[PDB]
């Protein structure tokens, strides 16, 4: 199959380029297509081999760009469903593969339901004249607050990020609903962080630990929190629930092109200064409140668990 | 006693520019804002700038403000005076469009050069397009030839005779040197200078909408 | 004199601070020739709302250097008492300053001063005297409260400061700028690191300044602190004024650095002198602020503005915080031209 | 119509010379990686679909090296093909060949085989089309120039230019170099005609970057003494009209000179091109992978750090390379392959793969090509550069900017 | 609604007592069965408070209900009793807000009507659903306070000074239980307003021979140095670990860990709801305001409260722990953590 | 919390251009707090009243505390009513500020003792009826009226001469007794 080769190819240069779509949903959704594909389109007798070249396939995936924690899920995903299924069967040389094909297929539907799934439970956290702040810009997050501004009220604030100030769109469109949001500095936060009442907010990806690599700033925020004692909640789907902890890690956080801190026009003083610019952070378990996912809501402290659930232990290191 | 005006007139001053005198225009320019006393060099029947404005310098002991003999505009002075002010320039001064160097911002006057003394090309040196890369070059404007200038500039004008017309001398030996030198441009205005028959006529057909506003 | 008005949307939260726009200006309703207003004190509000002078000690400098030409032009009226001359044509100047632009407790404890000086100010002697003697008491303390004790302050800190450290600096101190000079200066080999913060980006000042000196400085954003808090060893701080309650009203970002600090365990020296300490108490940020110009919060990302009209929504609000407060808790010692003081002896010192 | 471009990977001119002599200059290796490699991707990641490579000096290692790489695999979607020949003199001689191979169909772009820039310029082309399609055979060439200041150490003097543009529309009116001249001339024709809206810029880099029509190949087939773009541009505005685009959030340099290589270097070590990084591999090689660590720290497999030595700036260690006891290495790159001494102070030195120092050298800003050697007990200045299999004495200190190189009359002999 | 409500508590009904929702209805209730009827009113009017009192006459009430239930034709009843059930969960929701007990209950009596067949008769099926309920609440209310007695025993000592708080089903027995197996211990009683509901635990320890002790919540401060337990009891245990109990419970535990004191919590299993909560703003309960006037002195000083339109009276019932202040809970199960909850809803 | 004259009078100095929300927790034993509620009601405040075990579950959406106290302490701790020490311990777990309203003659030059005659123990009248029964033979009823605060959950000291930290309340003391009458 020389054109699944040559879709996989383009996948892993615009991934290791600049991205795949710019969702995290839709990232879920194309791998999770691709990686159909792949086992649709391509020979195999033993489950083994299909597992190992899903192996190779998302370790090259990876490889390709390690901080989108996004692709790998997918991929330790599919593994766990062809095991289930080859246990089902032999504890199926001949029918393995229509029945994968089923079992993605009802993965993909509820990875599109999983908006709705987290949307629906605005109103059990939300109450009247409620004052709650968030930070950078999630469209989970986005209808997590939109939805229940209808029946309720309340007054929203949104912080921008230095390198890349994304929550002016945020902003703008909840104002554009009517919900008296409010813009602001990152440099502010802890100077408003006395008459808040609320926090929600939106990661890209859940650690083994309970812990979150979320954008830079967040970490300085759950601090705020904790030091305020105001509960940080945090909106994120399953799929961005990776089966890895803070430590034994190296390449964490993702370093741009100081061109968003330190502009190139400044002088010869860019030969001497040392500038980095790190994309994300990290955000210990003990700062966060509660997780919202489509399951309903759930403590820190039970993470391990839908670890347990969704992944393999011996598919972490894939 | 921030400012203080002068107005040189050397009849030009006395035509009937919308059945008003032409030089009562300058003067109203020069009033509404305090501005108790200004300075008039007309002739004696009247009832160069170098020269004339050092023929007066022992009166003169403050900031000065130089007109035109005849100059209708609805500017405000404060527009061109914050120039002058906060940035403690040496030189602030008015035009209105239709090189001069000024930059980017639109502010700060870099090049003053004149299309008389320039041999072929226009020559531009290294070191201030070091200091400034961008250099917003207009040909099209007017020169209304109003100018806030500082007591030292006077003085040095005294102390060396040699200068005659400061518009053509002064300003473009000012610009080409701390000294500094600012322009407002604004795009929109009037800014009408009488010195010819067509800005002549231009400015009794402008004078209708204009005394409408003054009286 | 005419009031100033607003503009925009104000926060409900911050419904009692003014909100100006540097892009109009109060000289537009003035004359030219200042009549009510004396000619410095309207280029110095000028200079004030245009955002040129925005340090902590260039403003009293220059308000003082202002004041010094006030006294020197005028001329006190007849059968009228000197001692309060002066404080009554103060009265309106300090007004029109404050409507172009919040005064600093720097700015308030300087007029404080002069009113002192002003009411200490003899009956007999007469006006060149007293004249004078305002004149050379103006730069006495401008030389006792400022630049000797920035030297002072500097030969306290210079002990702290060894070699192999790494300082953590924020926003454009002048005091910390010339603290570290001298330690460089002195032999003392460390790096420092630069955090800034948006929209002012004041802190490339004291990047330029420390790499003129030589210092292997480095610059990043204050979201990322975190990030490089667990390589650094000290956290120098600026105040632009200390409470009676031992609390740092400095700038907006400096709170937070502080409790990310001692998160990190790092602790945190703050430098001040004498001069900005107030008789007066504030807890939060929300009672007592500043609200620049909101205009500076939108930028240009990729090639459109995002907050290009933010004024079209009704339900859109737009904070520029200046100043912020922090507790004493989070500071551990602040340097001082008195030797190092805890922050629990600042009533000690205004004593 | 598929984005085609033209790569010229063999610069005439000799400013690398004595370097240039074994191995061209398109392949010297940057940071482990050949020139031609970082041009190669930015064209492949721009959107062009087609390359015509050109090679006259040392044409042979050029088309023997591209054939390995990962842009020759039947998987690349920029296919690319080499055009040799001997007869190549100048950019001029290319652009005529080219109208006469009838190569090119549509807008084109220009670049060298040294080049290294992240710009897209799907912008700058539609820019560019529309304009042409507002007047119909206009517009004939758009040049990219990236915003800089004039103090940045990027902006040599030998490339140093100055433009006087309209603000209006972006168009090139006047172009001119400012090497070795103080005071600039502007003539009176952008005056005399139009540009109401003119503005002088010397605050841009010359990225060498531009979007050709083949128009611009038919005008140099006209004139026969057209001998590379600058004086395209010359001769074409003493008389069609050309254009800019101004970028100010990517990066674009052009290797011309020595000290033009150690300002890259810096800038694509400190992630100043971004995406193309040495952590990221884009080459799909095996011998080149690398772990980016804090301060931009570098580090290969089998690095075989010794204990004592401190990294302590952004420095870039090969595979293979081994490296000593109690050393210091900082801004300083290093090869494959490579094998220091003890106590070696290396400061911002540029080491290639082959390299053996001894113990006790302290070698600062200067840079050393494959299979360089030096014994005990020698100290090397900035800008002394060794060439190819070399071998230096001990106790030896060379004077600042000396040249050694095998070649007799290249520099000061071994 | 009855009376002004709170800004920031304007989303939660706020009812009263002596205005009854049988005044628009028929003396035989037809719409509404007569028990259900009766026993709402009871709910209203504060009959039955308990959280296990409610649970088991809202099953009495349901099981007499269902014993002189007739299904229809033309359709069958395992849908036909829960399409039916429906109105009268309103009608007792509009007469007083359920509690978390009262949901598993109606949860599990749903579930097991649908798990009935229609290929079974109808009378089978009532008596099935009998004695599901029957043995339901002789497992999850009889025999799950038996091993949380005997699991509580080891953990109190001789000489203890325990520290309980409101009125609980579960802890006085316990503390009857383990006095009488040989524990000399003495409690503490803690009590609030307006409920004053611990004098029920003060008398129930007084009767069984206990030295007993009675204080308000205010003064917790000044005996907890010499408490050396806090056994409390909640209503339901959320998915997040935290607990809802009485209003007097958070800070009472808050003062209890700032005076270094270890707290308890017991609760039976059948009480591990699903749904999480961070604070007792989202989902409250606001009972009649006029419960706060109090004869203090002379005269009322709330007697026409109504007339300020600016005063308002807040008279919260639950609240909602952090897992911060709790250490260990007690089940049927064993003891477990407070972060192990989500483990045995498992 | 409780009733204070000198806190009633700061909240309404502020009523006249300034509009806040007013919580008002009474005390059980002698509820006194009704009595403010009513009082600052009376002028448009827009107060509240509620019960001390809603102190805790209550105060995540309040933002500052403003208290009276009987009498200062040297160390910087006081005596106030019952209930303010959980009121204090629910502030510094929210990390809200909590300024006490007392003037110069609340302050005493003792220091904190072992506090026997510290808490002013009244009839459990007020805690428990006589009309009980036969079980007041066999329960001992305690009604603690004041109870002690420590400084470290104070964060600021109102007075007529400016605000103060609690660890400067030492120099006033120096300041208006003499070291040989502290214990008279």
């Amino acid at each position: 199959g020389s054109e699944l080769s040559e879709r996989i190819e383009s996948f892993v240069e615009t991934l290791k380029r600049g991205g795949g779509p710019r969702s995290s949903e839709e990232m879920a959704r194309e791998t999770l297509g691709l990686l159909r594909q792949i086992i649709t389109d391509h020979r195999w007798s033993n489950a083994g081999e299909l597992m190992e070249l899903i192996r190779r396939e998302g370790r090259r995936m990876t490889a390709a760009q390690p901080s989108e924690t996004t692709v790998g899920n997918m991929v330790r995903r599919v593994l766990k469903i062809i095991r289930e299924e080859y246990g089902r069967l032999h504890g199926h040389y001949a029918q393995l593969q229509s029945n994968i094909i089923e079992a993605i297929n009802e993965l993909l539907v509820e990875l599109e339901g999983t908006m709705e799934n987290i949307a629906a439970q605005a109103l059990e956290h939300i109450h009247s004249n409620e004052v709650i702040m968030t930070i950078g810009f999630s469209r989970t997050v986005e209808a997590f607050l939109k939805e229940a501004a209808r029946k309720r009220k309340f007054h929203v604030i949104v912080a921008e990020c230095a390198p890349f100030c994304q929550g002016h769109e945020m902003a703008v469109n909840l104002s554009k609903a009517g919900i008296e949001t409010t813009v602001m500095t990152d440099a502010a936060i802890f100077a408003v962080m006395s008459r808040v009442n609320k926090v929600i907010i939106g990661t890209k990806t859940i650690l083994a630990n309970g812990a979150l690599r979320a954008v830079t700033g967040t970490h300085t925020l759950a601090l705020a929190a904790k030091h305020h004692s105001t509960p940080l909640i945090v909106c994120a789907p399953m799929f961005k629930l990776s089966p890895q902890f803070p430590n034994e890690e190296d390449s964490f956080h993702k370093f741009v092109a100081p061109e968003e801190v330190l502009p190139f026009t400044e002088g010869d003083i860019l030969e001497k200064v040392s500038v980095h610019c790190p994309v994300f952070d990290y955000v210990p378990p003990e700062l966060i409140t509660l997780f919202i996912s489509n399951i309903g809501g759930n403590a820190p402290s039970y993470i391990y668990r839908l670890m347990s659930e969704l992944y393999h232990p011996d598919d972490h290191v894939l | 006693m921030e400012f203080q005006a002068v107005v040189m007139a050397v009849p030009k001053p006395l035509l009937p520019v919308g059945n008003k005198p032409l030089i009562w225009y300058p003067l109203n320019l020069l009033e509404r804002v305090g501005f108790e006393e200004v300075i008039v060099v007309t002739t004696r029947d009247v009832q160069g700038t170098a020269d004339s404005l050092r023929y007066i310098y022992p009166k003169l002991k403050t900031d000065v403000l130089v007109l035109s003999c005849d100059l209708i505009t609805d500017v405000a002075l404060h527009e061109v005076v914050d120039l002058f002010r906060a940035y403690d320039a040496s030189l602030a001064m008015l035009m209105r469009k239709g090189f001069i160097g000024v930059d980017s911002t639109g502010k700060r006057l870099l090049f003053m050069a004149n299309e008389a003394d320039l041999d072929e090309e226009l020559v531009i040196k290294g070191s201030i397009l070091q200091k400034h890369p961008r250099i917003r070059f207009h040909t099209g404007l007017v020169d209304a030839h109003l100018y806030c200038l500082k007591k030292y500039i006077v003085d040095f004008l005294m102390e060396n005779g040699s200068i005659t017309s400061i518009r053509s001398e002064l300003i473009p030996y000012l610009v080409r040197k701390q000294v500094r030198c600012y322009v407002h441009i604004m795009k929109e205005g009037l800014c009408s200078r009488v010195s010819t028959l067509g800005l002549y006529m231009e400015a009794n057909r402008q004078v209708p909408k204009l005394l409408s506003a003054l009286c | 004199v005419p009031t100033r008005k607003d503009y925009g949307s104000k926060v409900s939260l911050f419904s009692h601070l003014p909100q100006y726009s540097r892009q109009n200006s109060l000289t537009q309703f003035m004359s030219i020739p200042s009549s009510v207003i004396h000619p410095a004190m309207v280029r110095l509000g000028l200079q004030y709302s245009q955002g040129l002078v925005s340090g902590s000690n260039a403003r009293c400098i220059a308000l003082l250097r202002a004041l010094q030409q006030v006294i020197q032009d005028y001329t006190t009226p007849p059968n009228e008492e000197l001692s309060r001359d002066l404080v009554n044509k103060l009265k309106p100047y300090m007004s029109f300053l404050t409507q172009c632009r919040p005064l600093s407790a720097s700015m308030h404890n300087a007029i404080k001063f002069l009113n002192k000086e002003i009411t200490s100010v003899g009956s007999s002697k007469r006006e060149e005297e007293a004249k004078s003697e305002l004149r050379a008491a103006i730069d006495r303390y401008v030389q006792e409260k400022i630049v000797l004790a920035a030297q002072a302050i500097s030969r306290f800190a210079y002990q702290k400061i060894s070699n192999g450290d790494v300082i953590l600096v924020y926003g454009c101190s002048s005091l910390v700028s010339r603290i570290l000079q001298e330690a460089w200066t002195e032999g003392r080999r460390f790096r420092v690191v630069v955090v800034d913060s948006r929209p002012w980006l004041e802190g490339r000042h004291t990047l330029r300044s420390l790499v003129h000196a030589g210092v292997p400085a480095s610059y990043l954003l204050i979201p990322a602190a975190s990030y490089v808090l667990p390589e650094v060893s000290k956290v120098l701080l600026g105040a632009h004024a200390l409470l009676a309650n031992g609390s740092v009203m400095s700038r907006v970002g400096t709170a937070q650095l502080a409790l990310v600090a001692r998160a990190h365990n790092v602790p945190v020296l703050v430098c001040c002198e004498t001069y900005k300490f107030c008789e007066r108490v504030q807890t939060d940020a929300f009672v007592s602020n500043e609200l620049d110009d909101p205009d500076d919060l939108q930028c240009k990302r990729g090639e459109h503005v995002a907050l290009a009209n933010w004024q079209n929504h009704a339900s859109l609000r737009l904070l520029n915080l200046v100043y912020d407060v922090t507790p004493p808790e989070l500071v551990d010692l602040v340097i001082t031209e008195l030797g190092m003081i805890p922050c629990s002896s600042v009533p000690v010192v205004l004593r | 119509p598929p984005l085609q471009a033209v790569l010229v990977a063999d610069s005439f001119d000799r400013r690398f010379f004595p370097i240039s002599k074994d191995q061209p200059r398109v392949l010297l290796p940057l940071a482990n990686v050949a020139l031609i490699d970082y041009t190669l991707e930015f064209l492949t990641a721009t959107g062009v679909q087609e390359t015509f490579v050109f090679c006259c000096w040392k044409a042979a290692q050029i088309k023997e090296h591209l054939l390995k790489s990962k842009w020759c695999r039947p998987t690349s979607l920029n296919v690319v093909r080499i055009i040799t020949s001997e007869l190549y003199r100048s950019l001029g001689d290319v652009l005529r060949d080219v109208d006469a191979k009838a190569l090119v169909r549509s807008d084109f772009l220009l670049v060298y085989g040294d080049v290294i820039s992240n710009i897209n310029i799907t912008r700058a082309l539609e820019e560019h089309r529309l304009r042409r399609k507002l007047e119909k055979n206009v517009s004939v060439m758009t040049m990219i120039f990236k915003e800089s200041s004039p103090s940045h150490p990027t902006r040599c003097h030998e490339d140093n230019v100055v433009v006087a543009v309209d603000s209006t529309t972006n168009r090139v009116l006047h172009f001119q170099k400012t090497q070795g001249l103080r005071r600039f001339a502007f003539p009176l024709s952008l005056f005399q005609g139009s540009s109401d809206g003119v503005e002088v810029r010397y605050d841009l880099l010359d990225c060498h970057i531009s979007i050709c029509s083949p128009q611009v190949a038919q005008l140099f087939t006209d004139n026969f003494d057209y001998q590379t773009r600058d004086d395209f541009v010359r001769g074409l505005l003493v008389n069609n009209q050309i254009h800019m685009h101004v970028t100010a959030k990517e990066y674009g340099a052009r290797v011309s000179n020595l000290h033009m290589y150690s300002a890259v270097c810096a800038d694509v070590i400190r992630r100043w091109v971004y995406p193309l990084t040495p952590e990221a591999n884009f080459t799909d090689s095996t011998t080149q992978s690398c772990t980016h660590s804090r301060h931009n720290i570098y580090r290969g497999p089998e690095v075989s750090l010794g204990h004592g030595s401190i990294l302590e700036e952004n420095v870039l260690l090969g595979s293979g390379t081994v490296i000593g006891s109690n050393c210091f290495i900082t801004n300083s790159v290093i090869g494959p392959g490579c094998h220091i001494g003890d106590n070696v102070v290396l400061d911002q030195t540029y080491l290639w793969q082959g390299v053996r120092v001894a113990a006790g050298a302290q070698i600062h800003q200067s840079l050393l090509c494959d299979n360089a050697e030096v014994k005990e007990r020698v100290t090397l200045k900035p800008r002394s550069v060794l060439t190819s299999q070399v071998v230096v004495g001990p106790n030896i200190t060379l004077p600042e900017g000396s040249v050694i190189s095998l070649h007799p009359p290249d520099a000061e002999e071994d």
